[PDB]
């Protein structure tokens, strides 16, 4: 349900890295702990931010009006 | 922290941790009188009877219910409701006395009896405060 | 130069490691602590909802846009709201946004930060403009949306800072450390065997020499140079946010004296 | 240019008022919403 | 031949459309999968 700006722990920015991170996966075929060292992820209070999240909202959005 | 009770970062309650939607909803119908006397969904105000309500008709529209962006808040009406008396008593119904928020959708409907049925649903949202439960 | 100096180690455009010494602990946390939740800046402090038909509620988005970090580096120079004498915001302390999206795309339309625009004058200023180190682009995924699912807003950004709201502060995250080789016992390690192994070495050990056992307990010792690392999140560079804060602090320090002498006088 | 009600999935503003039953131009599904107020709404945004 | 009663069904069962019914089939059914 939709990437959530700043991580509730510390407050880094976060809401942006999502394709970023989602791409990393899919087309860079990486494993998620490497991946997010690399979108600037360093602890686990923001990287926890990402690795859980589920997009939801992907879903919701396939419905209809 | 003491005994089963936690301290918890406001900052982070910011950040929006643990923020939850709440909808509820109304539902009311016309009910019918085979010997044809039917109720209504409108406006109305004073004209004989002033059985109403405190609350605060003037945020229906003319059919009698709400509009989604709406905000809705303590006693004010959310659907507007008359019975044919013998002729304007109330049948319209409040939003729960203590609760409060935004409407969020509405509907009319018919029931196989033909009769005009609506559902309202006001949602609010909630933020984790000192007394809530975790 | 005098007291407090500085050698910032390494130090970019979002970090600022650096270790400073000679001064108080106190002091040191004080700073800190203003830094985190009392320097200034900006953000969308209101939403005029004109017409939402996406998944997301108003209040969901309003919530999220909040966030969406703001610049501010001008922000210094423009009034809190609750002093603009106008009656409910001037352009003299309150930037303005818009955000219009439609589902034209017959495949997913998604509405970043960068979709927002300025309405009102900047009076030439860098203020209000959506911050973004994205690298394609368009920082901040505010909303997603299907076929004919629309999204008008009015965004009213203004100053505040953490201490009454967290979307505001600059701060992001702040290091902070001394005495790695706990030579002032002031803390006591957990162990099952030997703590000296089980206890990790902070990188930070190097920058002061080790223990050296047979010497007996230094008790005078107190607590110069302390190994802080500033992140931001960029609604103002790094930098600022640590001397915006030295400031800030510098200023509420000033305000008692100043209070003092307001009293002076009867 | 002004608006009432909606089609529930074949989504078309409709708009009606007393007897006038309660379907839709076409898909009969008598369900029907009532799409937004023109009147802006604020919000807060913490 | 002949009307005798209604028989409450069970979602997802045999005679429940959706039984059969696909994933994107049903979303447009508004039934969530
Ligand atoms: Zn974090
Ligand atoms: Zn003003
Ligand atoms: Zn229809």
């Amino acid at each position: 349900m939709i990437v959530p700006v700043r991580c509730f722990s510390c407050g880094k920015v976060v809401g942006d890295k999502w394709e970023s991170y989602l791409n990393l996966l899919q087309e860079d075929e990486l494993d998620e702990g490497t991946a997010l060292s690399r979108l600037g992820l360093k602890r686990y209070c923001c990287r926890r931010m990402i690795l859980t999240h589920v997009d939801l909202i992907e879903k919701f959005l396939r419905y209809n009006p | 922290n003491q005994e089963d009770s936690m301290i918890m970062n406001q900052s982070s309650i910011d950040r929006g941790l643990f923020r939850s939607l709440f909808f509820r909803s109304y539902m009311d119908q016309e009910k019918k009188y085979g010997m044809s006397i039917t109720e209504t969904f409108e406006k109305p105000q004073r004209t004989n009877t002033l059985r109403m309500k405190h609350g605060t008709y003037d945020k229906l529209d003319d059919d009698g219910l709400i509009a989604p962006g709406v905000r809705v808040s303590g006693e004010d009406v959310i659907i507007g409701k008359t019975t044919p008396i013998s002729s304007k008593r109330d049948a319209s119904t409040p939003l729960r006395s203590t609760e409060n928020g935004i409407v969020d959708q509405v509907l009319v409907t018919t029931n196989q009896d033909g009769l005009k049925f609506v559902k309202v649903r006001v949602r609010t949202t909630k933020i984790p405060q000192i007394g809530d439960k975790f | 130069e005098e007291g407090p100096q500085v050698k910032i180690r390494e130090a970019s455009k979002d970090n600022v490691d650096f270790i400073l010494s000679n001064v108080d602990l106190a002091m040191a946390n004080s700073l800190r602590r203003v830094m985190i939740a009392e320097i200034p800046t900006l953000a969308i402090d209101s939403v005029e909802v004109e017409t939402n038909t996406t998944v997301l509620a108003d209040e969901f988005i309003a919530h999220r846009l909040g966030l969406i970090p703001l610049q501010s580096m001008d922000i210094e120079q423009l009034e809190y709201s609750r002093d603009c004498f106008c009656e409910d915001h001037c352009d003299k302390c309150s930037v303005v946004l818009t955000l219009q999206a439609f589902g034209e795309s017959e495949s997913t339309t998604n509405v970043y930060s960068k979709d927002l625009v300025i309405v009102s004058n900047l009076m030439g200023r860098n203020i209000g403009h959506p911050i973004i180190q994205d690298k394609e682009g368009n920082g901040v995924l505010i909303c997603k949306l299907r076929k004919g699912q629309e999204l008008k807003l009015t965004c009213v950004a203004k100053k505040g800072i953490a201490k009454e709201h967290a979307k505001w502060g600059p701060a992001a995250a702040i290091e902070f450390e001394y005495d790695p080789w706990n030579k002032l016992k002031h803390t006591d390690y957990w162990y099952e065997q030997d703590s000296a192994k089980e206890w990790p070495q902070s990188k930070n050990c190097e920058y002061e020499d080790p223990p050296n056992e047979g010497d007996p307990f230094d008790y005078k010792a107190q607590a110069d140079t302390f190994y802080m690392n500033v992140e931001s999140v960029g609604s103002i560079p790094v930098d600022q946010v640590v001397v915006r804060g030295i400031d800030t602090l510098q200023k509420k320090v000033a305000s008692i004296l100043l209070a003092l002498t307001q009293m002076d006088q009867d | 240019a002004t608006l009432k009600y909606i089609c529930a999935e074949c989504s078309s503003k409709l708009s009606l008022s007393r007897t006038d039953a309660v379907r839709c131009k076409d898909c009969g599904h008598r369900i029907l919403l009532k799409a937004r107020t023109k009147r802006l709404v604020q919000f807060e945004a913490r | 031949k002949v009307f005798i009663g209604r028989l409450p069904i069970m979602l997802r069962s045999k005679n429940c459309y959706l039984s059969e019914a696909t994933e994107s089939d049903l979303y447009k059914l508004k039934e969530c999968p």
